[PDB]
């Protein structure tokens, strides 16, 4: 359970690179 | 219009594949109506539903154990990672070495996630626990 | 801080959700693979490697920085070394060499303890070529000199 | 291959536009933060040979994680069936052309590498080997069958038959 929260946190951080853009 | 399988007079069994590298036809229309399908004037229409067209298929030890080991090869307010950058520092002891990276692995494959960062008396608190 | 190459050699050598996401990623490895390939003047060449606890993923982590009058210089003393040894000199490589049913090659065991061949270099005569004599041929050359290159 | 290879120049610099600015993005600094990975120092062909047993894992990972049976799949990266298929195992052995496109990129990778592995056993000269990594670039559409799983990958071959020619 935490290893899938870990790359969801890394797949979250790749999308802080074009978050308030993107939306 | 559609003709069944009773309006094809004489289909026979499909015993065998194949022969001398040769492809064996089962002698039945029971691929083709599954394919496709008849008219009633003996035409032949396809199906056509192949979406990801897929172009090659077109053309063919107890924990405990594991514990004790590891209080064995851990002196005290060191980690286990740190215990593998100094006897891997050709390195001073590779057999002590490839047994520490051994037992880190068969605790990994347990389900214990991390065991690299982990101190000696917090190993021995799980030992005692 | 780094590791030992023992550690990851016993690792890749005896081998499930933390390990299915993490080779996602392969094609980004294979690029990293292969744009770090080795100069035909360099023998072996050293890079970092970031890997898996299980052995799931392993990339090159270094971008190729080359400076670029020393980089044509040293192609053109390729081509002149490779006319003088085709008008010298063949026997083209054997295409895929290992078959397909056998395993690749374990490095431990036949390529850790044998010496590499010798390398394609040009003569560089000491009298004229006096100022790039001592560092032509290396695999980031002037990088530990103060002088030339800002740092490491 | 002069006209072509300037018609291709002519497009890059036709087509040219400033990248979008963004923040700054970096990869393994974030991986390297997840406890998950670690880090070392090896050679080039112990990571080279590392990769492509990786890559051979994940597809045969990908091959038996529907139950597959019927298929094999060679080190040098040829993936054959066994038998004569039925009409429900081709629906089964449905999968997409990303599978076989970066099953040959990984045999174009094996290439590469087996011949550095060949050089550094002493078979094979230095002199050779620049001949045989000038070949596979250049031949990457005659060795692998990866023009049939991407199209437009036929303007990549030819800009390197057409490199083959001047030089």
């Amino acid at each position: 359970e935490e290893a899938d929260a870990i790359y969801a946190a890394l797949d979250k951080r790749m999308d802080e690179r074009r978050k308030e853009r993107r939306e | 219009d559609i003709l069944a399988s009773e309006d094809v007079e004489g289909q026979e069994a499909a015993t065998l594949p194949s022969e001398g590298g040769v492809r064996i036809t089962p002698f039945n229309l029971q691929e083709e109506m599954e394919e496709g399908h008849f008219d009633a004037d003996g035409n032949y229409f396809l199906n056509r539903d192949a979406q990801i067209r897929d172009s090659w298929l077109d053309n063919i030890m107890s924990a405990q154990a594991l514990l004790e080991g590891l209080l064995e090869l851990l002196l005290p307010r060191e980690t286990v990672a740190g215990a593998l950058r100094r006897l891997g520092a050709q390195p001073s002891s590779p057999q002590r070495l490839d047994r520490l990276s051994g037992l880190a692995d068969q605790m990994v494959a347990r389900g214990n996630l991390g065991v690299y960062q982990e101190t000696r008396e917090r190993l021995a608190m799980r030992l005692k626990g | 801080e780094d590791m030992p190459p023992e550690h990851v050699r016993k690792i890749i050598r005896d081998h499930k959700r933390v390990y299915l996401g993490a080779l996602k990623y392969m094609p980004h490895a294979v690029l990293k693979l292969l744009e770090n390939m080795p100069m035909p003047w360099e023998q072996i060449r050293d890079v970092p490697v970031l890997y898996h606890i299980t052995g799931a993923i392993s990339f090159v982590n270094e971008i190729p920085w080359v400076i670029e009058p020393v980089y044509i210089s040293q192609w053109g003393s390729m081509w002149i070394m490779m006319r003088r040894e085709k008008r010298d000199r063949f026997k083209r490589m054997r295409f895929p060499p290992f078959d397909d049913e056998e395993p690749p090659l374990d490095y431990a065991d036949n390529i850790l303890d044998v010496e590499p061949l010798e390398a394609i270099q040009l003569e560089l005569d000491p009298e004229e070529d006096a100022p790039v004599l001592d560092w032509f041929y290396d695999h980031q050359p002037l990088r530990d000199s103060r002088k030339y290159v800002n740092g490491s | 291959s002069y006209q072509k290879l300037l018609k291709y120049y002519v497009l890059n610099a036709l087509k040219h536009r400033p990248p979008k600015a963004q923040k700054k993005r970096y990869l393994f600094r974030s991986f390297k933060a997840t406890k998950f990975f670690q880090s070392t120092k090896l050679d080039w062909v112990e990571v080279g040979l590392q990769v492509c047993r990786q890559g051979y894992n994940m597809l045969n990972l990908l091959i038996h994680r529907k139950n597959l049976n019927y298929l094999h799949l060679d080190y040098n990266f040829n993936l054959k069936p066994v038998k004569t298929l039925t009409t429900k195992e081709r629906k089964k052995s449905r999968f997409g052309n990303a599978f076989h496109l970066c099953r040959e990129v990984l045999r174009l990778t094996k290439l590469v590498v087996d011949s550095h592995v060949q050089y550094r056993l002493g078979n094979v000269d230095a002199f050779q080997l620049a001949d045989g990594l000038q070949y596979i670039f250049a031949h990457v559409g005659q060795l692998t069958g990866m023009y049939r799983y991407k199209y437009k990958l036929m303007r990549q071959i030819r800009m390197c038959k057409d490199l083959k020619h001047l030089i």
